[PDB]
RNA sequence: UGGCUCUGCCAACGCUACGGCUUGGCGGGCUUAGGUGGGGUUCGGCAAAACGUCGAUUACUGAAAAUGGAAAGGCGGGGCCGACUU
RNA sequence: AUCACCU
């Protein structure tokens, strides 16, 4: 919106937002030590957050890493950021990005692959899901995209507090991690759609479907996508394939042919239930081993809102 | 920022209160629809409905299980007040739906109170 | 014993209309009848939660204070007298709960 | 026993309840609290008689003496005169009858 | 007791006219000022009857709450119902019943 | 200090909340009267806390402060008008938070 | 929220310190978000505006972009006009 | 998805 955006920490801390942030942070968590300790003096704590963010005195409390959780003030500060910072980033997200965008969501992603699998009758498909998206987001070339849109010195500082501008690891477990991961992988969206003039694709954070009406082209696109996201974005590509549309696009929990869409969702349910059980088994320490495992394989099926799902059902 | 620390931070009281605030938020509108008449029972319902928060809150800022059991007794009296508001308040006070809804919310607070009573008893 | 608060709920089912009807005139007594009528469930819901015979004696007290309120609201004069019938068709109901509490007080004093 | 004081206290009540309704609206908190000490001092006897921790009997005497206060307050309340000094003496005859009973009951339980 | 109440009667006799001057506006406060003014001789009479200092300290708390009510009615109650003059004399009378209360605390707390 | 400071800071809670709690419509009567009985009547818990220097009562002062906080949450989440607007909840919560801080420091002191 | 420490009238359970008060009428005033769980994806056109992006935190204004700030233009489709269909 | 709850 007019490039710039050089005055957002004013809107992030504009109560009216720090309350939207509050109601967004508390939504679902109204049973979290964090909400309930915050809810007590909630609007005094929002006025002290309006004040700690307006004055840039805000410090993100240490991530409680079991999935790194935060505080309620922290998730509120992120909800405040990603109420002003999210809509200036999820505006530059090519429509075919489908993660952490309420409008263009999971289902619209599976619908979209199908859509532009139907139209153009794609003869071929590229899945190019990213490896450690969150654990290998440059958190540095991320902040060369969270800085070409923010341009607000103090928002940029709040972003850099809520998410340090140094490392290689967006903390999966944050709303700003969600947003910035979409933004970050939006660089590969803008190496698909902009460069690579690939008009037909879809992405949810790490999963990058790129349905293209020619095979070897989609393998080129992928190599170009991997070379980009490695050299520019330090995102190793865990799995990829250039399959004829017939193998099915294992995108976003579905297997999306032009015509049918066989929900393969099982890894998720297996993991959900596994986490589930582990917790109502007192085995929340081998769950960290399992979690680390599943955070390696089919977490590059962007099932992190599910990881936070099961960060909340169970601990 | 640091959330303004109340003392004796008790999850159960906070949760039970936050979950009981949903009971109030449901039952208070339908106490405040109880006719011009029936208003002393509504005084006492509300004093029972809105005043059960104090019971939970003092229970959380107590270590006394007496106060936890007193919070349970109040929830049971509120569970009663549902019965009364439904049946005995002769106009209506509480529709079976409203009771069916309110009893669900009070049951949620009942669960949290039970868990809270349990965790202290050990 | 939680048929008490469902036998006493028939005291309230009777005596609550015989309380909404004590006019403003006798609205300090109505408030205090309703806090002994309605608020005897509290004493039977505290009871069933501290067998501790004391609370059942304090609910006997609340039934006996309800019996006072019965006999008071009769002698409250004007078209606000709890009809002798109502004092009697409620002292029947309060005596039901008095006998269930007679048993509760028995069953808890005798272990 | 609880039934004795309570019935003799209903003479206090039956006397002081029309008087405590005739206490000016102006003196309405004192009236509502006179009545909540008139009526609802029976509750302190009944508690004292249905139970018997003698603390409950002192609370009964407290209410009787707080009732005596309400007399000696509502008489010489303020401008809207409440209880006449006569009524306070007459009431205090009956409040001293339950005074005697509850007092002798305190003494007998003690 | 007897003398504390007779000295607290003077508080009431001073403060009750002040509590009756509070407008209808702040009628809900005077309810609880008078429930603290008039209602504090329950705690001075319940402390009289019940030698336990729990109800004496409760009596002391009530006197201190009554002193708050002076502060409140003089200022916090927005049309400062009690004037600062009327606090100072009412706090003299509260201090005379606080004298006896502190000296009643004293006479109870001997060992 | 401590009790005197907490109450003077809580005066400012009441100095804000009592006007809010008196504007609450009589529709929300017992809300208004129980808000006030937890507003004004929280000084009672501060008094007892200081009068006793028993940490339980400075915790029950916190429970009154937290019930006071419920009341702002609730008088916000009251629904005929909105009784306490969220600015008045916010400013109240700020004032109660200052009382919470001094009670917290006082709790800490005794703890 | 049966109110009102609230009047005027009126009447009597009454109660009067004889004033009233009370009390009853009778008027009048005051009184979507949240919780909990676990195929429009159609076919076309314009792709002008808008929107996005790159241009650009650029030129520029101003020492300095300093939480000012474009634009032409490229790239999109997300957008649009339509039909159908929803 | 379900639950409340009014437009």
């Amino acid at each position: 919106m007019g490039k710039r955006h050089r005055n957002l920490i004013d809107q992030i801390t504009t109560w009216e937002n720090l309350l939207d942030a509050y109601r967004k942070t508390s939504h679902g968590k109204r049973r979290t030590w964090g909400y309930l300790e915050f809810k007590e003096y909630d609007l005094a704590n929002l006025l002290a957050l309006q004040a700690e963010l307006k004055a840039g005195n805000y410090e993100r409390g240490p991530y409680r890493e079991f999935i790194s959780a935060l505080e309620f003030k922290d998730r509120l500060v992120q909800h405040a950021l990603c109420n002003i910072v999210a809509p200036i980033f999820e505006a530059g997200l090519l429509p075919y990005t489908y993660a952490c965008r309420p409008d263009k969501g999971t289902h619209a992603g599976v619908c979209h692959v199908q859509a532009e699998l139907r139209r153009t009758r794609a003869t071929h498909f590229l899945k190019s899901d990213f490896s450690k998206f969150f654990p290998s987001i440059d958190r540095a070339a991320l902040y060369a995209m969270i800085d070409k849109k923010i341009h607000c010195a103090a928002t940029r500082r709040l972003l850099r507090v809520v998410l340090p501008d140094e490392g290689v690891g967006i903390p999966i477990g944050s709303l700003t991690s969600q947003l910035f991961a979409n933004v970050y992988g939006g660089a590969v969206d803008r190496l698909l759609h902009d460069e690579l003039k690939q008009r037909h694709w879809a992405r949810y954070m790490d999963d990058i479907v790129v349905l293209g009406d020619d095979p070897e082209e989609l393998r080129a696109v992928f190599y170009r996508l991997r070379d980009f996201a490695s050299e520019r974005l330090g995102l190793k590509i865990s799995h990829w394939q250039v399959a004829p549309v017939s193998r099915g696009i294992n995108f976003l929990g579905y297997r999306i042919w032009p015509t049918h869409k066989l929900l393969r969702k099982s890894s998720v349910k297996r993991a959900k239930r596994k986490v589930a059980n582990f917790i109502k088994h007192g085995e929340d320490e081998s769950l960290q081993r399992f979690l680390a495992s599943w955070s390696g394989h089919a977490q590059w099926a962007d099932t992190h809102n599910l990881f936070t799902w099961m960060e909340e059902q169970y601990g | 920022m640091e959330p303004i620390e109340e003392a004796t931070k008790c999850y159960d009281q906070m949760l039970i209160v936050e979950r009981y605030e949903r009971v109030i938020s449901y039952l208070y509108p339908i106490a405040q629809s109880i006719p011009r008449k029936h208003g002393v029972a509504r005084e006492m319902f509300l004093k029972c409905l809105l005043g059960q928060v104090e019971l939970f809150i003092v229970a959380g800022k107590s270590n006394q299980v007496s106060k936890l059991y007193a919070a349970d007794a109040g929830l049971a009296m509120l569970r009663f007040w549902l019965r009364f508001l439904a049946g005995i308040q002769k106009p209506h006070a509480m529709t079976p739906h409203q009771v069916e809804t309110a009893q669900v919310l009070i049951a949620e607070v009942g669960r949290i109170l039970g868990s809270w009573i349990a965790r202290v008893n050990r």
